[PDB]
């Protein structure tokens, strides 16, 4: 009643009405970002494979500077990078 | 420093001016020294004083 | 925002009839509507209030279970159905919006009636209608023996229009209505649909 | 912020245990006495216990003396009550009340959101009484000498389902927040509070709160639910041009003062126009001049500088808490002090198609006159009309702010020969000479 | 700041090419939708393209389809338009608008300076619109289903050679830096704009944006420049003291309209003192009750507070553009309404001097006495001066507020012995029984 | 601020004489001055402005021709040559300053007639001069046929202030004035140059 | 806040009495007292004004030496001894508190009287008292020949309350006062304690 309104409201939703009257559909998009590791990327840009050539890769997180080449590494089939008794890149296994 | 003996003169050193009409106050280290008659009215007066 | 009623007209006492007031230039649904009723030459009557359909209709005390007020949002109207009309109730009808939602920043007639429209005018009489007869008089005008009120009168259709006093009708032993235009004459009757150039 | 917050309230059984927490912020909990109070469901404020500022001292109603055990760890400021062999009469709601001053002279000012806990009073307060809107009631706590005469009397209003709120401390004094409304007394064992002036928030339980030196208790009072129990606008106001007219309408408290009132300014002819909205504000596109002011019942609308456009019904109009309807005022009719013109009169026999229609109009006219007061009278050769000649004035102009009045004199047909001369005389202050053209047959 | 600098715009030839560039800054450039308006020299805006905030979907007028392209790169975050197979009808000035919504709810807010390059209207909107100060002007939009019948309306403010600005947007609001006066409008397929009292900085063109629907254009209205459009002095005002009085006179345009009004103050025997200079403004050194206020062509002097000091000639001047002269008013002569006074009234025999001189000078005095109005009859034994005796009164006395009256009767030497006794009759109101004193010979 | 007024005196009708008006006080050059005329017990009548020698002088309709407005911005003075004087013209001259130059935070009298000098008194007649004769009535003195005004009367030289009364003097049938001031009286009339204790 | 006054009532001519007023709800030593007399039917005569015993009592001109003014903080009390009292004195006296310090915020009747008791009522009159006689009559009842004033006249004991007009008493030739109260009636009268129920 008077002074007792209820609180909503319907929308008048006609397809006459006009443009400003008319039902916009609105998803807005809240980004957030905190100590949490980041786990939703845009699309990842993933570059070709150059062999015996000195190269800048950046495999996934790993980056680093050196010529790369095919190795008989048998790798578990988990794992991805590749260390030695010095604890230093020696293989990776190709992301993709 | 005072220039009564250097800048006066007996009847009016009259080659000294100053600018008493303009529309907005002189923008600091700025110097106008166009000489055009203030419109303070309404009507364009063709530059009559 | 405009209110636009119409439905103001001749009503044989005991009548039935509906006002319907078509509001635009705002969002019909967030405003309370209501009906005001002003005898001529008299002060202020409210009629009715309503917000919602289902909600509580609000009447006046001597106008309770005669009248019926409701909405229609689809079509921004307001309509309110009078029935067995009784005498006092002849009077100019305005549909006026009356805010209900105040906003944080917009602060906007809360509460207070905002707009009215024109505001239609409801004879609630047995006497039928009558042509109005203009009679030729500072240049004047008569126009007498109309029925009812009101009729639209004026110098030259609007040409001439400084000067041009009209006073309001009297109610004379006949019954019948008549002004005059002081300073051609065109005395326009809606009710009777004459359109007369003296 | 010396909120006070409150837990461990649940159902229970008869005869079990129950360990309430309260814990207290925003001040030095270990400088202040605290206690723990009850309100039985629909029953008045029952003080279970009461914990000194040290935790050394520590106090219990008799009611529930032997089986309560308060306590307080002021390391992490927290009071707790231990309910112990529970019976069917502690089902209730509990509070902790912060302590504001040392025994005797307690006063419980915060107190906690409340606690529901499933499972006779000293001071003789009225179990009732009934006020009225502005009225003065006097609701009157009364005790022995221990209880009102030694020890400070504190007032608690308990809103209907809220937390008691502190209104007086000391017998007189008021906290910073309370109304001065509120008026606390004492007289011997007898104290009381004064409400001068109720509203609708005064709804409340008002409970009278004492400690005792011999009973070792604080002892609460019962009850005392406090209960509550036209726009008139001048017909027409007036001023000259440049003045500050003031137009006052009073209703009532359910037709204007709990209700924001209106202003219209309806001109001649035209829909109104609102000018005022609130009971102050005035909504954009209307001068500044139209100020609006409402002062308990009375709302005044103050025009200052009227001109030629301020000449209008400005009618004042407030919603109804009680009829239910948007009442308006009566309507004041506004005109502006002209200097007094002179009438310019004029006079036409009737037209010869009235003579063909079977009637006959005369018409007098007094164009650009003032003020409103005129009169004619219709000296057809010496005599005078006998309640034929019927006559409206205009409204005041809305330029030169003056009035027209036509007089009409609807005689026979064969009226107008069998007389020859038709005049009409004129009175008014502008011409003290009557002007009248004697038209002839 | 959102500036939007544009660059690319001079003398080019028909039949050739034309890159204009503005460059963004302050905002997220490749956001925003933006457009290319065009107004030719002394015409309406006329939208030329608009491109959207990916710059994938282009918009071109029909008048310029298929010879201009709309380009936008986001990297240095500025937009083209490349003019090609120009025309003469192309020679304007160009802006980019920012779009501060999607299509089709386009709204122009910030508008570059204007690049001048030199080589119809779907909304009828009226060519001009006359409007007066303070008047309530409704300048109306028109366009089909597709323009105002089912997309917004935005109203730009054009000043006289700057760039147009934004006013109303989605038919209602306005934005951060419009006075509230202006107001939206729509119903149907016909937009309005209501400004509500007129200044001289409302003096521009009126423009009215809507996408379409059908068209794909941005359609712009066309034009509707809004143009806004002796001191006759009362001879006596007055009024009681504590009063507010209004001392208001009026020349013409060229007297006071558009001229600087000034009210002065001459007190009797004194020269005049300026109490106004502005049409508002009050020199230092008077007090602050003097108000002034010129509306339209009437200048109003307002005196509250009167009191003994503040009775005097109050003079209204205004430069004339037409007559060349400072022409002042007629001269109000403002005195206090004092409560009326007992006229003191004294007479003198003339000496023996005026007996050597020749003549004979009998005075009559009538001191502190008011008001103004009062007679003096010169009965020398019941008969009646004719048209001798000779009197002026006095100005309001500056502290007593009161007036004295002086008649003197000169009379021959022989006259003055050929008579015994001369007296003095005095019609005041203060006195209604006459007082004189009958000197004798 | 001060402006001082010399020249009003005697004038044969049709006659020649000049105006002088020494202002001191302010920057002389930076103000417009004026004239103004003030017939006895009458209105302001303007009679002219300037405010540069070379600019365009202004003058009032009816004294287009007759009257010459100048400045002297060395000796600080404003000269008014009138010649060829009408009857109309015996008044009071006022030296008015009428300032021109507003500026920024200093708001001063912007075209308005700010200060007004003590004025001249210029009698165009050809009635010649005649001494005051004192006529000892409250204690009172009449000053009779004394030509022209004004003349300066006052009761014990001044040292009695309170209560002294002066009424206008009066144009009577021999063309001479007359005044009495009421409560030794001193008059003394500088036209004719005589001061006179009775 | 309350006072209350105590030892109205017959008084010789030249007797001696004690007016004790009970203050409470304040703090009476924070306070200035003072006693203001009312003769029936006129207006408030001050009596007198004190703040401390060892401070100067301010007394009106015509009570200097035939009054006393006194406090008793400990008993929140005021005390007028009264003595050799004169005719005009009969009337009714008020114990007002007079605040005369105000605090920085606390803004309260400094310098006003700002409480006042009750009042009680002397008579000075070596008249004896007689009992108010009863006589009933808008039903009406006089009470006349009683003596002093005032007498509590109400209708059914304050049941019946609206319409009760009570005009004041007069003085008659014998000096025996009557009123009427007007729409059983209940007349108490205090100084001869007599009870009537008609
Ligand atoms: C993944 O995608 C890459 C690139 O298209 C392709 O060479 C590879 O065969 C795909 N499958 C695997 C092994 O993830």
């Amino acid at each position: 009643g008077f002074n007792c309104y209820f609180p909503l409201q319907s929308y008048g939703f006609q397809p006459t009405n006009g443009v400003g009257y008319q039902p916009y559909r609105v998803v807005v998009l809240s980004f957030e970002l905190l100590h949490a590791p980041a786990t939703v990327c845009g699309p990842k840009k993933s570059t070709n494979l150059v062999k015996n050539k000195c190269v800048n890769f950046n495999f996934n997180g790993l980056t680093g500077t050196g010529v790369l080449t095919e190795s008989n590494k048998k790798f578990l089939p988990f794992q991805q990078f590749g260390r030695d008794i010095a604890d230093t890149t020696d293989a990776v296994r190709d992301p993709q | 420093w005072n220039s009564n003996n250097l800048d006066s003169k007996v009847g009016g050193n009259y080659n000294y001016l100053y600018r008493l009409f303009r529309k907005s106050n002189l923008k600091p280290f700025e110097r106008d020294i166009s000489t055009e008659i203030y419109q303070a009215g309404s009507t364009p007066c063709n530059g009559v004083e | 925002v405009q209110l636009l009623e119409s439905g103001g007209g001749l009503v044989q006492p005991g009548g039935s009839l509906r006002l319907s007031c078509a509001a635009s230039g705002f969002t019909f649904s967030d405003y309370a509507m209501s009906w005001v009723r002003q005898a001529p030459g008299k002060g202020l009557e409210w009629v009715s209030w309503i917000y919602s359909g289902s909600g509580n209709k609000y009447y006046a005390d001597s106008v309770k279970g005669r009248f019926t007020i409701s909405r229609d949002n689809s079509k921004n109207t307001l309509y309110l159905q009078m029935n067995s009309l009784r005498a006092e109730d002849t009077a100019v009808y305005y549909c006026a919006r009356f805010p209900i939602a105040r906003t944080s920043n917009s602060q906007s007639s809360y509460d207070g009636m905002d707009v009215w429209g024109q505001g239609t005018l409801v004879t609630v009489s047995s006497a039928s209608t009558k042509g109005p007869s203009v009679f030729p008089l500072a240049l004047g005008c008569l126009v007498k023996d109309y029925f009812p009120e009101p009729v639209t009168v004026s110098w030259n259709s609007g040409a001439l229009t400084s000067g041009v006093h009209t006073f309001p009708a009297v109610l004379q032993s006949s019954g019948l209505y008549s002004l005059s235009s002081v300073v051609t004459c065109n005395v326009d009757h809606k009710p009777s649909n004459t359109k007369v150039d003296k | 912020e010396v909120q006070v917050l409150e837990s461990g309230g649940g159902l229970v059984q008869p005869g079990g245990s129950l360990r309430l927490s309260c814990a207290a912020s925003g001040f030095t909990f270990s400088s202040y006495d605290m206690s723990w109070v009850r309100q039985a469901p629909g029953k008045g404020l029952e003080w279970v216990s009461g914990i000194s500022y040290s935790g050394g001292s520590t106090y219990y109603a008799d009611s529930v003396k032997g089986r309560f055990t308060i306590s307080r760890d002021n390391s992490k400021n927290t009071l707790y009550l231990q309910m112990n062999s529970l019976r069917a009469e502690d089902t209730a709601v509990y509070y902790c009340a912060r302590d504001v001053n040392f025994v005797p002279l307690v006063t419980f000012d915060y107190w906690g959101q409340g606690t529901l806990v499933t499972v006779q009073s000293v001071l003789t307060q009225p179990p009732s009484a009934s006020g009225t809107p502005g009225q003065r009631v006097t609701l009157s706590c009364t005790g022995s000498s221990s209880n009102i005469g030694s020890n400070s009397v504190t007032w608690y209003q308990q809103l209907p389902g809220t937390a008691p709120k502190l209104l007086i401390y000391d017998d007189n004094q008021r906290p910073s927040g309370v109304p001065d409304r509120f008026s606390g007394s004492k007289s011997g064992t007898s104290a009381s509070l004064a409400i001068s002036g109720l509203r609708s928030e005064d709804e409340a339980d008002y409970y009278c709160g004492t400690w005792d030196y011999s009973l070792s208790a604080y002892v609460f009072g019962g009850g005392t639910k406090l209960t509550v129990l036209v726009l008139t606008q001048p017909p027409s106001a007036s001023g000259t041009p440049g003045q500050r007219v003031t137009i006052s309408c009073s209703g009532s408290s359910s037709n204007i003062g709990s209700n924001a009132v209106s202003w219209y300014q309806q001109l001649p002819g035209t829909a109104p126009k609102l000018l005022i909205y609130a009971d102050n504000k005035r909504p954009s596109g209307v001068p500044d001049r139209f100020s609006g002011s409402k002062s308990g019942t009375s709302a005044s609308l103050a025009i200052s500088g009227l001109r030629s456009e301020d000449e209008a019904d400005y009618y004042c109009g407030a919603w109804d808490s009680s009829l239910n309807a948007y009442v308006f005022g009566g309507g004041t009719k506004l005109t502006v002090l002209r200097t007094v013109a002179a009438p310019s009169v004029f006079i036409f026999p009737p037209s010869d198609e009235q003579l063909k229609s079977g009637t006959a109009s005369v018409v007098c006219l007094l164009n650009n006159f003032y003020p409103r007061e005129a009169k004619v009278q219709w000296k057809v050769d010496n005599a005078l009309q006998s309640g034929n000649s019927q006559e409206s004035v205009t409204e005041q102009d809305s330029k030169d702010s003056t009035y027209s009045l036509s007089s009409t004199l609807t005689l026979s047909k064969a009226d107008y020969e069998k007389h020859k001369v038709y005049a009409c005389e004129v009175t008014h202050q502008g011409l003290s000479s009557p002007v009248t053209k004697s038209f002839n047959r």
